[PDB]
């Protein structure tokens, strides 16, 4: 009851969960030594957290910050420190542990001790195509991050399909534009143009026959993240997969 | 078996000077400050060959020569050739294509309207253009005198509505640049501003309204345009309506102070009333400043 | 028009309107007219001015009467010379009533009337001495501007010289704030993921209450979202205030804030009090 502590947790798309505490000094506990220290004439406290450190498992390691920290010391004042976590594709929750050290100094070098220690479980509250009929897939080899200046260059598809008739599928860009409150009109309009003439395919309408190389130029700057234009067509029972994946700046 | 055109509107900077077609336009926009990017249509067609040998498919345009391609077996390799568009007030493109004979009546009742008549026109001498300057002029890799050169007429089969549009600039309803006192100004200025708007000879179409409103609008150099608002963005006297007419040279000029950053792009749209829906033209000349 | 008070500091109004080549504007509540001035702070400070504004104008229904009048029923100077000069006022008294059409007016049409009566004016007009030679031409206009629409061509040649403009006037006194402040940060962002090339902003904005804070928000991102933490060092400059955050994150919500309002203030520094505060990343 003297700094009020939550610890907020984030998925990031890398593998890697990452949480972060944060302390805060609570009000109540601020008015409630602030009138007794004003009452010798203080106006501003000071707390000392001087060894602040983050447990793992029933077996204790200390899992680092993401940067430094030193020891420092202030009054009415909020700081949060971040860790990485590991990201689970099973349910097992990791159950973690913090502590801290809040050297309560009174003045005249006449200071308190006092530590804390919570423990809970760093729960999170609640890409690859994949077509809706077969086993086909869709996964771009190489990064999907890429920075290119408006160049030739190459991209490479890769295709895992059910091996009874691996064929038979198209590949197009289809550069023309969607047939489509004016301000929204209009950037409707703007993201269906530079959708339409950014990136143009250098080998359109191709036959694919497991890799599938495919190459573009690219001619407009920006930078184009799930790159919506090119639209795998599967020739038996017409239908069409979407390949919302890649995003390449051009700058 | 197929063709598609598409324009830019980027400059390329140097460095990209590999690519057949870049130092052609980028020599024709470098000097000769008249010859303006923005204008270039990239015209793409696919040559695919039925055979068993290589070929080398070198492409002339009228001034225009490509590089020596490598189409091996049964394989396609889209050939881009720049070209730029074909002005409409220094030609024209409304009259009768001939027949060859004058032998036959020809069912001289001939069944069709005036705009329908005046669009197959158009689709026509707008392929006329394309065809008179194309040419190719192959050979086999392995035999290598067995020379020949191509035709153009039994491939190219027809257009549609935006082969028009990007090849023939006459079909849209205004043309419209603009012109700006300065690029990089600094914050605490006010600039004057210029759109010019000529009209085209599709004005013939309408005939009844003599308005039509230029709505303006301004985007983040990035994406995702800015409300008109406009606050840390930029202070603008007047309003973005601003009504104009058919047959008019108008010049609505005005004036333009930005408030915090530098990437701004300005930009028009044609909107024929003030309803919603009324919509007929996206234009997109889209010219840009910077303020440091 | 702006007017700049008797105080007269060196206050340079850069915006001025003039709507010299239109006569034109429109306030239905559909787009949205915005004037702004680019004005300038004093010498030193100074908090309360006074400015006064000088708007002319008109109203649309007697700008397309005014034009109905002289390019209607009184075009020439022969009709002008004894049909209408004598009956002027009684030509004012029926043109009041007229009540045209302000909904289709702003929209591909001008002087086209409405559904208003014209059936007994004729009655109206008969009661009276109104002579034939009059009487065909008043009644004429009417029916030629019961469905008739101009355009905006040949609306300046009639509004010329033929309007009173009631050059009205209001009052805004340039409001300030009351706790000058004066800090810069920087930044050093520990990448989760490498780098989403963020649009930045440098505010200057100040709080004024009392026993209050300022909040501070940060740049905005615009490519792969939900990371990007960024570490910071204050150096809070010029006063002592209380900071809330230490090496927060980019994402969605981290809303770095400082409380500002409770010791150390000063006075009105500016036109305004100020807060200047410019983060700079590197």
């Amino acid at each position: 009851l003297l700094n009020m502590r939550l610890r907020n947790i984030s998925l990031k798309s890398e593998h890697c969960i990452l949480s972060s505490l944060d302390f805060q000094t609570s009000k109540a506990s601020e008015q409630l030594t602030k009138k007794f220290i004003y009452p010798q004439e203080h106006n501003s406290f000071l707390k000392l957290n001087f060894q602040e450190i983050s447990y793992k498992l029933i077996d204790g390691t200390s899992q680092i910050e993401l940067d430094p920290i030193c020891p420092l010391k202030v009054p009415l004042t909020a700081f949060s420190y971040d860790s990485i976590s590991a990201t689970f594709k099973l349910v097992l929750l990791p159950k973690s542990t913090q502590p801290h050290r809040v050297k309560i100094t009174l003045a005249y070098e006449l200071e308190l001790h006092p530590n804390l220690k919570l423990p809970v479980r760093t729960s999170w509250e609640t890409s690859l195509v994949n077509s809706k009929l077969s086993n086909v897939k869709f996964k771009f080899i190489n990064s999907n991050i890429k920075v290119i200046k408006g160049e030739k260059f190459t991209m490479r598809l890769q295709i895992i399909n059910s091996s009874s008739s691996p064929l038979d599928l198209v590949v197009y860009y289809n550069n023309t534009i969607n047939p489509i409150t004016l301000e929204n009109q209009y950037q409707l309009h703007n993201k269906y143009r530079k959708i339409a003439e950014g990136i143009i395919l250098l080998s359109n309408d191709y036959k694919i026959p497991y890799f599938a190389d495919l190459r573009f130029i690219g001619i407009m700057s920006g930078y184009y993240g799930t790159l919506s234009g090119l639209k795998v067509l599967d020739l038996n029972t017409n239908e069409l997969i979407e390949v919302g994946n890649g995003a390449s700046v051009l700058i | 078996p197929s063709m598609d055109i598409i324009p830019l509107n980027e400059l390329f900077s140097s460095q990209v000077e590999n690519v057949d077609w870049i130092e052609y336009v980028m020599s024709k926009i470098r000097a000769e400050s008249n010859l303006h990017s923005r204008d270039f249509i990239l015209l793409l067609l696919d040559f695919r060959n039925s055979w068993i040998d290589g070929i080398k498919l070198n492409v002339q345009f009228e001034d225009f020569t490509s590089n020596e391609y490598h189409v091996e077996a049964s394989h396609t390799s889209r050939i881009i050739v720049p070209i730029k568009k074909i002005d409409y007030k220094k030609y024209n493109f409304e009259n009768t294509p001939i027949p060859r004979i004058y032998p036959g009546r020809q069912f001289i009742q001939s069944g069709l309207n005036e705009e329908q008549t005046i669009e197959m026109r158009q689709k026509f001498w707008c392929r006329e253009h394309i065809i008179s300057k194309l040419k190719c002029n192959w050979k086999l890799t392995t035999d290598q005198s067995v020379t020949g050169s191509v035709d153009f007429n039994k491939f190219i089969e027809k257009f549609d509505h935006k082969m028009v549009y990007t090849i023939y600039p006459g079909r849209l309803f205004y043309g419209v640049q603009l012109l700006l006192d300065e690029p990089k100004v600094k914050v605490g200025e006010i600039i004057n501003l210029k759109i010019i708007t000529e009209p085209t000879s599709t004005c013939r179409r309408k005939q009844n309204s003599t308005v039509n409103f230029l709505d303006i609008v301004i985007f983040d150099s990035k994406t995702s345009k800015i409300l008109p608002r406009s606050n840390r963005r930029i202070l603008y006297n007047g309003s973005l309506t601003k009504p104009i007419s058919t047959t008019k040279v108008s010049e609505i000029n005005l004036e333009i102070i930005p408030i915090e950053k530098g990437r701004y792009e300005f930009s028009v749209c044609i909107s024929k009333s003030n309803n919603q829906d009324g919509i007929i033209q996206f234009d997109s000349e889209n010219v840009i400043l910077s303020v440091i | 028009e702006l007017s700049a008070p008797d105080t007269r500091n060196d206050y340079n109004i850069r915006g001025d309107y003039i709507a010299t080549t239109p006569a034109l504007i429109t306030f239905d509540g559909n787009e949205s007219f915005i004037n702004c001035y680019e004005i300038t702070a004093n010498n030193n400070f100074d908090s309360k001015d006074i400015f006064n504004l000088k708007v002319r104008y008109n109203t649309l229904k007697e700008q397309l009467d005014c034009f109905i009048t002289d390019a209607v029923l009184i075009e020439g100077d022969v009709e002008w010379f004894i049909l209408f000069e004598k009956w002027k006022t009684f030509w004012e008294l029926e043109i009041l009533k007229k009540l045209k059409y302000d909904y289709d007016a702003f929209k591909e049409n001008r002087i086209i009337r409405l559904l208003k009566t014209s059936i007994d004016l004729n009655k109206t007009k008969s009661k009276i001495r109104n002579l034939c030679i009059e009487k065909a031409v008043l009644d004429k206009i009417l029916i030629c501007l019961n469905k008739v629409s101009r355009g905006i061509a040949v609306c300046n040649t009639d509004m010329d010289e033929y309007v009173r403009n009631l050059v009205p006037k209001q009052l805004t006194v340039p409001v300030q704030l009351p706790g000058f402040e004066q800090f810069f940060h920087v930044q050093f962002e520990q990448m989760e993921t490498s780098h989403d090339a963020l649009h930045d902003t440098i505010a200057t904005i100040g709080n004024s209450l009392s026993y209050t804070v300022i909040v501070e928000n940060l740049s905005g991102q615009w490519g792969q979202d939900v990371i990007d933490d960024g570490g910071y060092i204050f150096e809070i400059l010029s006063s002592n205030e209380w900071l809330i955050h230490g090496q927060k994150r980019c994402a969605i919500k981290e809303k770095r804030k400082e409380f500002e309002v409770h010791l150390i203030p000063l006075k009105k520094g500016y036109l305004n009090f100020p807060r200047v505060e410019i983060t700079n990343i590197n």
